[PDB]
């Protein structure tokens, strides 16, 4: 349990940064992809069992999915932006690093005076969470259900195509 | 027994990494990225504290939170499209007209 | 708790919104037909608000660990299906000239009303969590309904990546509190802390991070760079929502949070929102001093007013009438809102793809469009806070509760910043009646859908006047809408 | 025998029978590949070894000897990530599937959702191949695949929650004795029937295989692939059908719950039909349009399963 | 228990030799064996979309899992709980079906 708190957790930061770092567009969605296996872990590590589950399936096994298929679609990677590698300029990122280090140090310090009495693991199963889904959280499950709705119906209207066909070329204002 | 507060630094650093990443890239796709990182870590966060204190409210709040980044990421990368089928650009630094 | 039957009638609005966003989902389907699937929504949305009539009868109740039901909450689901009836009204004309799919726009309304009414009756963590998500996302579509205009789509994609940062920092913050506290419930956000441990460093931090994502949603300095540049892009009939029904729904749940959380009556916290408040008063009226675009100009305008209602957020646990002054500002702000944007909306309608946003537009209105001129006028006047409109009302009860509460640089702020707002107010107000003769102007539709969007602008000035000159009516009825402590 | 200790041992047979298990699987998915050529070849009325056995030992050594080659303009660690996806997925989702009593190598408590997440991820393999390999007609046929699945990877997990509501557990031997009387087979039909059709698609084999045949500017996602690299898939494939065999066998089959037989045989002689049933499925069989392949997922399986689940449930409310 | 410290030990050797032996096979490859010495188009969106309604879809199926291995705890207000979210789910997808986003051929 120890050793996969601390090695996974340490394999997602890794990866992470790898992530925010990296120039090619697919191998940035790879490292992201190792990170979720590694909080998978993580969760699995703590007793969150379905939880554990989830972060393959939807996370690494959909949201992702969708990602990789954008950068198919669109042939990303090779921009002059990826090319001119801007981020990499210390003058680019220096500014943003310092913001989020001050931010992470100031967050810290209010995580370390807090109560611990350490987490035990006891594993919390998925069947419990399903009884609380369907029992005091119930308006949230039927909500969540109009969320997704909301997200398809948007999706499809600024994502749907006007030109038919599976390949198509890419003309300015997609004029057809 | 693993500590509270390393899980909670955890979800911190994932957090400020995923920030950076959304400010320090003009590419489109690359601050979507950076957001997931973000939803993710804050969702990892739930789970900890949930974990801590054995309750399944935890987990639940991490289901309403990859629903939102399915939904979100789902929107997100449509208007990514279509700023690519109209301007074939996807530097955000592009799509600044209004201002001031 | 469980669903019982007497909590299914205290459901009543947000069941019925519902049961619409399905019924009119499937008539798309079926069919697509703009008009019966827009009378389709606004016949539910107004069946809601008649159904708020048997939610009163049935009595406060906490329907499950995330809704609780009183007068509040009737109060704001109230204000949210009025600011979306209206949306609807605007929608049609505008649409009309939409020469793409014009029915998904009344069901995104529906699922962001969805979203409202949830934040009205949120009494827990989860609740404001996803009502946030439910009146942001159907937005992120709404701002970018028109994606073939450059403006829209890059107001949504703003929108869209800005919201979703935010929605982080509220969640990281939400987790935070939840290490701490151990349950999500606002009442006991705070109640773990001993006497003078009330300040737990990381109970602090999780509402600080809370804050950024709540603050941003509220336009509120400093994560209000959003606010201009959304407002124009997005068409004019969403902006009125936007304007509306999204800032008074999560400003009501903010309210029952600082309300019921022990936490809420912390100094540090207390401190921090004055110094956003004071902020959000004086930056907004001095950046809309020079706005030439009347949506920027009401965008910065919603700084400033959301500014003056943080004063009564401040002085909450201090004095009973700061939940009076909510109500009775935000009633205001919405029919004064809903006059100026939907005037906007009908000037630009139907859809001939960019809107009338320049003031230049507005040089000569009363010389073409004379009733529409008057309406702006009375909305300006009421914007800028002058006796014999309900705005003025609305900034005494401010004014009130902060001297009250001994908030002397906030009242102070409120007077310079109100000097301030007079100068650009007022330069639009008398504009309308002066003489434009260029006419680029183009012709008022002539459907009963158009000239009931005139109407909506019109009563909604009448009550700013009448409610202006006699407040009691309002301020009888925001009283009996208490929040159930 | 000093270090040795009546745990450790158990703690040592265990690891013996998991590797036993991992052995057998990947013998059996191989076995199949040359077991089907030629029962494809009696049926179409058409050797190396005992019976051409070792045609299969043949290809091995040829595809192992064979120069090793990753296209010069290819993202190399992709390009090599997308057969070991494609071999390593179903193959680490056997751990859940319970042989006979006293022989799983994993009992987990998310059971069935263990194949959901490994099956999940046998997507990038199709996707990280037609990306890599550089060659614009692959991404297209990739793509195609890609889709296909989802379309069918969408009920896959929604086939089985009837069985999982049955036994209410996701625990594989959990639902095995819940099969005591009863095999699933029969109450859980229209699942067993949803699950074989996306099982066979998440496999990509007939008739999801060649998803790129109405397309003429798509070719493939092994086109670029060549020796071992082009076997892991193919093997790949074929130990996924084991996989899924042998969870249909535990899902809706009573897995080892036989009545005479020892429980492995029956385990294996399930496992065998199902095996064998796919070969006769491939033969009679014709394939159908992608068009159709698409929205009979989407607009038939989808909505069965989802039906499916709600009835079971009033059924098993009511009973109680 | 000896027993589930023996099945940690059995799973992680699985996983770790299962992985190991498609290295194995692919290191061989690249060894055994002699080597000769020597933008403007885009795929239709209707990929996206396809992906999209999964990821939307199986997010759905996340709750319905929970429900499943729990339904006779849920009891019959679980089930009208879970009836009307599969509802919505399948009026959504008889809207995606009827607006034609859901057929491959135009
Ligand atoms: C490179 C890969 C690095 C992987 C590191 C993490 C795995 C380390 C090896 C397994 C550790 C197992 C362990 O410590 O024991 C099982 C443990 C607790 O099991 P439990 O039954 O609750 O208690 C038994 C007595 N302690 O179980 C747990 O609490 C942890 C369960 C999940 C273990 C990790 C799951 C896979 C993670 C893959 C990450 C891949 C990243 C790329
Ligand atoms: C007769 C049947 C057929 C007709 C149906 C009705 C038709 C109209 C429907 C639309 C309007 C409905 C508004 C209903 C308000 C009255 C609700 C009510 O029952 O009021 C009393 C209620 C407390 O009731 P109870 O708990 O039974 O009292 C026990 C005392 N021992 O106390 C409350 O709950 C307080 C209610 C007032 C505050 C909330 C108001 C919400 C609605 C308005 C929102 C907008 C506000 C701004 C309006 C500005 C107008 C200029
Ligand atoms: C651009 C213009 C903006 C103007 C903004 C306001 C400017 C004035 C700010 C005054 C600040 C407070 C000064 C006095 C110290 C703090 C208050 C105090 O000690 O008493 C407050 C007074 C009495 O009540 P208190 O003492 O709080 O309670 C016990 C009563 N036995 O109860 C009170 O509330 C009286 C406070 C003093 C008078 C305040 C009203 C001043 C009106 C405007 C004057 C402008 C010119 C100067
Ligand atoms: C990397 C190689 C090592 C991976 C981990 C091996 C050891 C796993 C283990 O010990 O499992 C821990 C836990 C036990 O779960 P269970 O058997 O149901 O017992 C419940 C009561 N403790 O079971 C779990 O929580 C683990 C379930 C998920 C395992 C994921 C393995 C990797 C999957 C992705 C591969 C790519
Ligand atoms: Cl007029």
């Amino acid at each position: 349990m120890e050793f996969a708190f601390y090695i996974c957790g340490l394999i997602a930061i890794l990866a992470t940064l790898r992530v925010i770092t990296h120039t090619n567009p697919v191998h940035a969605l790879l490292y992201l992809i190792i990170s979720l296996l590694a909080i998978s872990g993580v969760f699995f590590s703590l007793g969150a069992y379905f939880a554990g589950a989830l972060e393959i399936i939807v996370y690494a096994g959909a949201i992702m999915v969708l990602f990789v298929f954008v950068v198919m679609m669109l042939n990303l990677g090779g921009s002059e932006i990826e090319q001119e590698r801007q981020w990499l300029k210390p003058q680019v990122w220096i500014g943003p690093a310092i913001l989020s280090a001050i931010m992470l140090v100031v967050i810290v310090y209010a995580i370390l005076g807090v109560n611990d009495q350490g987490i035990d693991g006891t594993p919390i199963s998925a069947k419990a969470v399903g009884i609380t889904l369907f029992g005091p959280y119930v308006l949230a499950v039927e909500l969540a259900s109009m969320l997704l709705l909301a997200g398809l119906v948007v999706a499809f209207h600024v994502g749907r195509e006007e030109r038919a066909g599976e390949v198509l070329s890419n003309r300015k204002d997609d004029s057809a | 027994m693993i500590p509270l507060q390393h899980g909670l630094i955890l979800a911190a650093i994932l957090f400020v990494l995923g920030l950076t990443g959304l400010v320090i890239r003009r590419n489109l796709l690359f601050m979507l990225i950076g957001l997931e990182i973000m939803i993710n870590a804050s969702a990892l966060a739930f789970v900890v504290a949930g974990s801590y204190w054995g309750q399944t409210d935890g987990q639940v709040m991490y289901i309403l939170a990859i629903s939102l980044a399915a939904a979100e990421a789902s929107i997100g990368l449509a208007l990514l499209l279509q700023l690519h089928r109209r301007r074939q650009n996807l530097n955000i630094d592009s799509v600044s007209e209004m201002r001031g | 708790m469980t669903i019982t039957p007497q909590n299914l009638i205290a459901l009543l609005p947000l069941l019925i919104v519902g049961l619409t966003v399905v019924v009119v989902m499937l008539s798309i389907a079926w069919r697509r037909n703009h008009f019966l699937n827009a009378t389709l929504s606004v016949i539910g949305l107004n069946a809601a608000l008649v159904s708020l009539w048997f939610v009163g009868q049935a009595g406060a109740m906490d329907v499950t660990p995330l809704m609780r039901v009183d007068g509040f909450a009737m109060l704001y689901t109230g204000l949210v299906l009025l600011a979306s009836l209206a949306t609807c009204t605007f929608a049609y004309p505008w649409l009309e000239g939409y020469n793409d799919n014009k029915d998904e726009f009344y069901l995104l309304v529906l699922i962001a009303a969805l979203g409202g009414i949830l934040l009205a009756n949120a009494n827990h963590l989860a609740s404001l969590f996803l009502g946030i998500e439910l009146i942001s996302l159907p937005l992120f579509g709404l701002v970018g309904y028109a994606f073939r205009q450059k403006r829209s789509l890059e107001a949504s994609i703003k929108y869209t990546i800005l919201s979703a940062a935010a929605s982080s920092f509220l969640l990281f913050g939400m987790a935070l509190v939840y290490a701490q506290s151990g349950d999500l419930s606002f009442v006991a956000l705070g109640k773990n802390l001993g006497d003078g441990m009330l300040n737990e460093p990381l109970l602090l931090a999780g509402f600080g991070l809370m804050i950024v994502g709540l603050g941003f949603k509220l336009s509120l300095v400093p994560f209000h760079l959003w606010t201009p540049d959304v407002y124009q892009g997005a068409p004019a009939p969403v902006s009125t929502f936007l304007a509306t029904a999204s800032k008074i729904a999560i400003f009501g749940v903010v309210m029952r949070l600082f309300l019921y959380a022990p936490v809420g009556d912390s100094e540090a916290i207390r401190v921090v929102l004055a110094i956003i408040a004071f902020a959000s008063i004086i930056f907004g009226n001095l950046m809309a001093l020079s706005q030439t675009n009347i949506k920027r100009l009401l965008g910065y305008s919603s700084i400033s007013h959301l500014g003056y209602l943080l004063v009564a957020l401040i002085a909450l646990q201090t004095g009973e009438m700061s939940m009076e002054a909510v109500g009775v500002y935000l009633a205001g702000y919405l029919f004064s809102s809903l006059g100026a944007f939907g005037v906007v909306s009908l000037m630009s309608s139907p859809y001939r793809g960019p809107d009338a946003d320049s003031l230049f537009s507005y040089r000569g209105l009363f010389w073409h469009r004379p009733i529409l001129a008057a309406v702006m006028t009375v909305m300006m006047l009421s914007l800028a806070g002058i006796p014999m409109t309900l705005g003025f009302i609305g900034k005494f009860y401010v004014l009130a509760v902060g001297v009250q509460a001994h908030l002397w640089w906030l009242v102070g702020a409120v007077v310079v910043g109100s000097a301030i707002g007079l100068y650009y107010y007022l330069r639009v107000a008398v504009s309308l009646y002066l003489h434009a003769p260029e006419q680029p102007g183009r012709d008022a539709p002539s459907n009963w859908q158009y000239s009931a969007g005139g109407i909506v602008v019109l009563i909604s000035a009448l009550l700013v006047l009448v409610l202006g000159v006699w407040p009691q009516p309002l301020i009888s009825i925001v009283r009996l809408a208490m929040p159930l402590m | 025998m000093s270090w040795i200790s009546p745990e450790l041992i158990e703690i040592l047979l265990t690891i013996l029978k998991a590797v036993v298990i991992l052995l057998v699987v990947v013998t059996c998915g191989a076995f199949m590949s040359f077991g089907e050529r030629r029962l494809l070849g009696l049926f179409q009325n058409r050797r190396v070894g005992w019976g051409g056995s070792l045609q299969l030992v043949a290809d091995m050594i040829k595809m192992f000897f064979k120069e090793d080659w990753i296209p010069k303009f290819s993202d190399r660690v992709i390009f090599t990530l997308a057969p070991m996806i494609a071999f390593t997925s179903l193959l680490l989702a056997f751990a859940i599937v319970p042989v006979s009593p006293g022989w799983v190598v994993a009992d987990l408590n998310i059971g069935i959702l263990f194949f959901l997440m490994m099956a999940g991820l046998a997507v990038y393999a199709v996707l990280f191949a037609g990306w890599s390999s550089n060659n614009k007609y692959s991404l297209l046929g990739a793509m195609r695949a890609s889709a296909q699945t989802l379309s069918y990877e969408v009920f896959l997990g929604l086939s089985l929650m009837g069985v999982v509501a049955q036994a209410g557990s996701f625990n594989m031997t959990d639902i095995v004795n819940s099969q005591a009387h009863v095999w699933n087979v029969i109450p859980q039909f229209f699942g067993f029937i949803t699950f074989a059709i996306a099982g066979v698609a998440v496999c990509h084999r007939h008739p999801f295989d060649q998803p790129e045949a109405e397309q003429e500017l798509a070719d493939g996602y092994h086109i670029e692939y060549s020796g071992m690299k082009f076997g892991l898939f193919f093997v790949g494939e074929y130990i996924g059908i084991v996989t899924i065999s042998a969870l249909m066998v535990t899902l809706f089959f009573g897995g080892w719950q036989g009545p005479l037989l020892p429980p492995f045989i029956w385990f294996a002689l399930k496992t065998a039909f199902f095996m064998m049933m796919f070969i006769l499925i491939r033969a009679s069989l014709p394939r159908p349009r992608y068009d159709q392949v698409m929205s009979f997922g989407w607009k038939i399986c989808l909505p069965l399963t989802l039906i499916n689940l709600l009835v079971t449930a009033a059924v098993i409310l009511w009973q109680a | 228990s000896t027993e589930v410290i023996a099945h940690h030990w059995a799973f992680a050797i699985f996983l770790i030799v299962a992985i190991g032996l498609c290295c194995l096979m692919l290191v061989g490859g690249w060894f055994l064996g002699g080597r000769a010495r020597a933008a403007r188009l885009r795929l239709s969106a209707k990929f996206y979309l396809v992906a999209m309604f999964f990821v939307i879809f199986d997010v759905e199926a996340l709750y319905l899992f929970a429900w499943s291995t729990s339904i006779r705890e849920s009891g019959w207000v679980g089930f009208v709980e879970a009836a009307i979210f599969i509802f919505v789910l399948l009026a959504g997808l008889v809207y995606l079906v009827r607006i034609g986003a859901l057929d491959w051929t135009p």
